[PDB]
């Protein structure tokens, strides 16, 4: 969706590169 | 089901106001032998796993918030009234035990007051600075009168100067997140704890560590009005849980 | 062949807090079995529930692990905490201590009441917590309309009083860094005065001791401003 | 609501209990010994006494070390009824001490944030240490170093005109040349213990029980010594960190 | 494309012990064929086991490989070798020799004795291990409270006596690097004096070599303080 | 063994578009819950269909 | 469990990155 | 069996890398 473009994108884990999205209800 | 008893060996407690056992950890000393030994261990001696009965302290009016008793182990027990226990733990090396106790104290419904009965592993036991080596002294053995609380607890250095603070500084404030439970006037006359084996080794060179300890401190004043029974004793009885010896030798003259 | 490689502009950087490890020297080394041990645990958080005690200040200005009542109504109220972590008669409970290395929290509080005065000693005490919007109250009867508990004394000798986690926002702040300075108070009332027969401490102590609630929770592990114990 | 703490322990409540509430409980995890101590945090600084051409010599400089202790706990030149022995290597001491007048600097190194908040009474980890360059000349030095209780080999250079640091088959680092600035590392939970003490230690370190009580022996993940033209921040990271038997953390003063 | 890389603050570092290899120079170059040799090995730890001399010291003070005994009980010990590696008599055994290149150690140590004197010599010898806590024995019959060995001689020359491994933690330091200066004593006492017949040698000489155990093992390779052959 | 490589010319140089990320210093952190929110878009281009006012001159 | 988020974290052998766990009994 | 613990550790081939054992007989 944003402005990034690389394949290989992920080398540190999802949860340490983002803010982890949780739902309080 | 306030009313208990336990034995051990040719002795045995009994209470009419028992509020239960805390077990410390949620377990006990189950008394294996340490895999850091190559020699057989010597353990189970009925004649040592008992209960030692002995005086702690008298509790007045005067004591304060926090003012406390500090009871080395297995260090108390090391001499005389340890009987066999303390007598074969003088024969060894080393040793490795866990701890059951049961502090005793009584008062009236009309008296007022409370104490914090607990044990606490690595606790500082030190009396006091030694005048020359920079060290403590007398370190394994109990308090034989209560001591004060430190308005801001840094702890003693033996350098004899001042400022910041000491390893062995012991913040009262927190005391309550050391296995414990509380001796209340109106509620209880005894408490009822348990401690496992814990240390920096799988066993333990007894003969210069102190490793736990147990301590009676203060929370309420004790109070009551006049023509109340004024005197009040604290006594505890101590046992030696599933201790296990190693390294046989020559005795070692705690004398 | 060499694989070519981008050289990023943060090179050479090094990261305090960097999510990756960095070069072994002295491996295939045993780390000394310490299966023996007991009184392990993982998650700071457990301390944080451990009761520890609540600093009261007397005129004098000097702390005690509790509060006095005795046979009267003060038309004040006996103690009142400041539900924040921040807050000074916390400054030394477990739950605090913890709680400074953490920059945001959420949940339930617990108060732990115990009465210390004799058996033959009766009474009955009102607790609450009051949210902010209306400010802090000054009279019993306004707590009444808050949040409270009725606390009797009898055989039981103690009350766990829980300040609900009420808020506007998922999380608070830890710490006055800056000033909105609190999330409303905690505040203990005499409902009916200590009562009691001749023969008796006329002035009866409760314990005061705090900790975290079970919904509780902290979060974002930081540095307090550095100090030195007196 | 109604309890009794004399037995030890407390309902530990939420909202819901004695009220019409509810538990406001969200997921969570930040708050966990392992997570938390991960990360890097100052004890000391090291200063090279020489070059690195020549003979390594036990040196200090405005409490300044050419050698360090790797341990949270205080530590420096060993103190005595006379003064702190400077021409010696560092050890643990049983109390932080300003370095002079006022509070600060300190004459002693350690983990301050360690220190002031340590809920317990043992731990264990490996170490993973990080040497930074505090000036910007392009750098030439050595670094070694060794586990708890080994020999320092504080000895003569046996090649002239090189370091004598890195005469040796224990663990060595050698850098040097422009941009070639930082060291960083990891070391193995190396103490003949099982466990360590995160404060006291309540016996004595001898057999004849007349020295050190409180510090227990090799309670420490080896040392470092440095040589060469740069002197460097120290910092530490508790790896795989593990706690055992809670205990109270350091006092905080009760406001005036 | 290039493939971006984030360079750590690390770099240009050089590893005395770094667990990679580096670049290869002269390749596919075949190792001169060393089949017909015989004589190899691959564990250091078995060198420990070899038993080799202790050097046991004159009053004016020169070593031997062995200590003697007559027809008499010396009031006091024939010998007594310290457990540990760092200890004296053992400074050229091989055991000793391994061990100070490793930090620490855990196990037995195996103590073996040879009996040169006369075949028609007799006797009795009592070796014993004591552990710390209670002191040095310092008479046979204090020795004889910790673990101990009669050795009788007879047709068979020699004795392996064992000082098994006690101790509070799983391994031992090898070396006297700063002070806890022991892990106990081996103690050599007669228990009856060696006894034979008129026209033979009085002075019976027994060879004292030492040797790692069964059980026995070193870890963490590193480097002694540097000397220099006398 | 280590990886051989050819470092490009262009480095160490900074890119304010970069189509890829970098290093995260303060890893599982939770972002403040906000389902309850409303009025959220995606696409900058709805703005511009939203009819707003021409701003027409007087003498 | 630790501060570490990194998927291709393994390069240099577990048993050389990490002192070795082992239990004495 | 020596101080090696390097995961990728191929890169070079095998006969580079290291001098070629090869037995006489």
């Amino acid at each position: 969706s944003g402005n990034e473009g690389v394949i290989i994108n992920n080398f540190y884990s999802n949860q340490y590169q983002n803010s982890i999205d949780l739902s309080a209800s | 089901d306030r009313v208990a008893s336990d034995k051990a060996g040719n002795s045995a407690t009994n209470t009419q106001s028992t509020v239960g056992r805390l077990c410390g950890y949620g377990e006990a000393h189950h008394g294996e032998h340490p895999a850091s030994c190559a020699d057989t261990a010597t353990d189970k001696v009925l004649a040592a796993e008992r209960y030692y009965t002995i005086d702690l302290a008298s509790w007045t009016t005067t004591q304060e918030a926090f003012s406390h008793i500090r009871i080395p182990l297995p260090h108390v027990l090391a001499g005389e009234d340890g009987g066999v226990f303390g007598a074969t733990l003088r024969r060894h090396y080393l040793c490795k035990t866990g701890w059951r106790v049961q502090v005793q104290c009584n008062a009236s419904q009309f008296h007022a007051g409370s104490l914090l009965v607990f044990m606490a592993p690595e606790f500082y036991t030190g009396k006091g600075t030694k005048t020359g080596d920079m060290e403590p002294t007398d370190p394994f053995t109990m308090d034989t009168t209560w001591r004060a609380p430190q308005g801001a607890p840094t702890g003693y250095r033996y350098d004899s100067r001042t400022g910041f603070f000491a390893m062995n500084h012991q913040n009262q404030w927190q005391w309550t997140v050391y296995p414990h439970q509380i001796l209340n006037l109106r509620t209880n006359t005894t408490v009822d704890l348990e401690v496992p084996y814990v240390n920096i080794a799988p066993t333990s060179s007894w003969t210069q560590h102190a490793n736990w300890t147990l301590v009676v401190a203060v929370f309420s004043p004790l109070q009551y009005a006049s023509g109340s029974s004024s005197d009040v004793q604290i006594t505890a009885s101590i046992q030696p849980v599933n201790p296990v010896f190693n390294g046989l030798r020559h005795e070692t003259v705690i004398a | 062949s060499p694989i070519a490689v981008t050289v990023r502009e943060h090179k050479g950087c090094f990261y305090s807090t960097n999510p990756d490890t960095t070069v072994p020297i002295y491996g295939k080394t045993i780390s000394t079995p310490n299966d023996y041990m007991c009184g392990e645990f993982s998650d700071l958080l457990e301390l944080c529930k451990l009761p520890t005690f609540l600093g009261n200040p007397n005129s004098n200005n000097k702390r005690y692990p509790y509060f006095s009542a005795t046979n009267s109504v003060p038309t004040t109220s006996l103690v009142d905490y400041q539900v924040a972590l921040s807050c000074s008669c916390m400054c030394n409970s477990m739950l605090a201590a913890v709680a400074r290395n953490f920059n945001q929290y959420r949940g339930s509080l617990n108060f732990l009441f115990v009465f210390t005065g004799a058996a033959m000693v009766k009474g009955k005490f009102l607790i609450a917590y009051t949210p902010p919007g209306a400010g802090k109250p000054t009279t019993r009867d306004q707590a009444m309309q808050a949040t409270y508990a009725i606390w009797d004394l009898g055989l039981n000798s103690s009350f766990v009083f829980t300040a609900p986690f009420i808020s506007p926002t998922h999380y608070r702040q830890t710490s006055y860094t800056s000033a909105a300075s609190v999330d409303g108070w905690v505040t203990v009332w005499q409902l009916t005065p200590l009562t009691y027969p001749s023969g008796t401490p006329v002035n009866s102590d409760i314990l005061t001791l705090v900790s975290a609630g079970d919904d509780f929770t902290l979060r974002m592990p930081i540095s307090p401003t550095k100090w030195v114990p007196q | 609501g109604s309890d009794n703490a004399e037995k030890g322990k407390v309902s530990n409540d939420d909202a819901s209990v004695d009220f019409v509430a509810e538990p406001v409980k969200l997921p969570e995890n930040q708050t966990r010994v392992a997570f938390f101590y991960d990360r890097a945090v100052p004890i000391g600084m090291l200063r090279p006494g020489q070059n690195i051409e020549s003979t390594f010599v036990y040196q200090e400089n405005d409490l300044r070390l050419n050698c360090l202790l790797l341990t949270p706990l205080p530590s420096f030149c060993p103190d005595s009824t006379s003064g702190p022995v400077k021409t010696k290597a560092p050890v643990q001491w049983r109390w932080v001490r300003s370095g002079g007048t006022t509070n600060f600097p300190l004459m002693t190194k350690q983990d301050y944030a360690f220190l002031c908040f340590s809920p317990f009474t043992y731990y264990k980890c490996d170490l993973e240490v990080t040497v930074s360059a505090l000036g910007t000349d392009t750098v030439a030095s050595v670094l070694r170093w060794a586990p708890t209780g080994a020999p320092a080999d504080v000895t003569d250079q046996l090649i002239g005109y090189t370091p004598s640091l890195g005469e040796t088959r224990n663990p060595h680092m050698w850098l040097v040349g422009a941009g070639n600035t930082q060291i960083s590392f990891v070391v193995p939970y190396n103490s003949p213990l099982s466990v360590l003490p995160a404060a006291w230690f309540n016996g004595w370190s001898d057999f004849g029980n007349t020295k050190d009580f409180g510090v227990a022996p090799n309670a420490d993940f080896g040392r470092l010594w440095i040589q060469g033209n740069t002197s460097a921040s120290v910092r530490i990271r508790y790896k795989k960190m593990k706690v055992f038997c809670p205990r109270p953390t350091l006092f905080f003063p009760w406001p005036v």
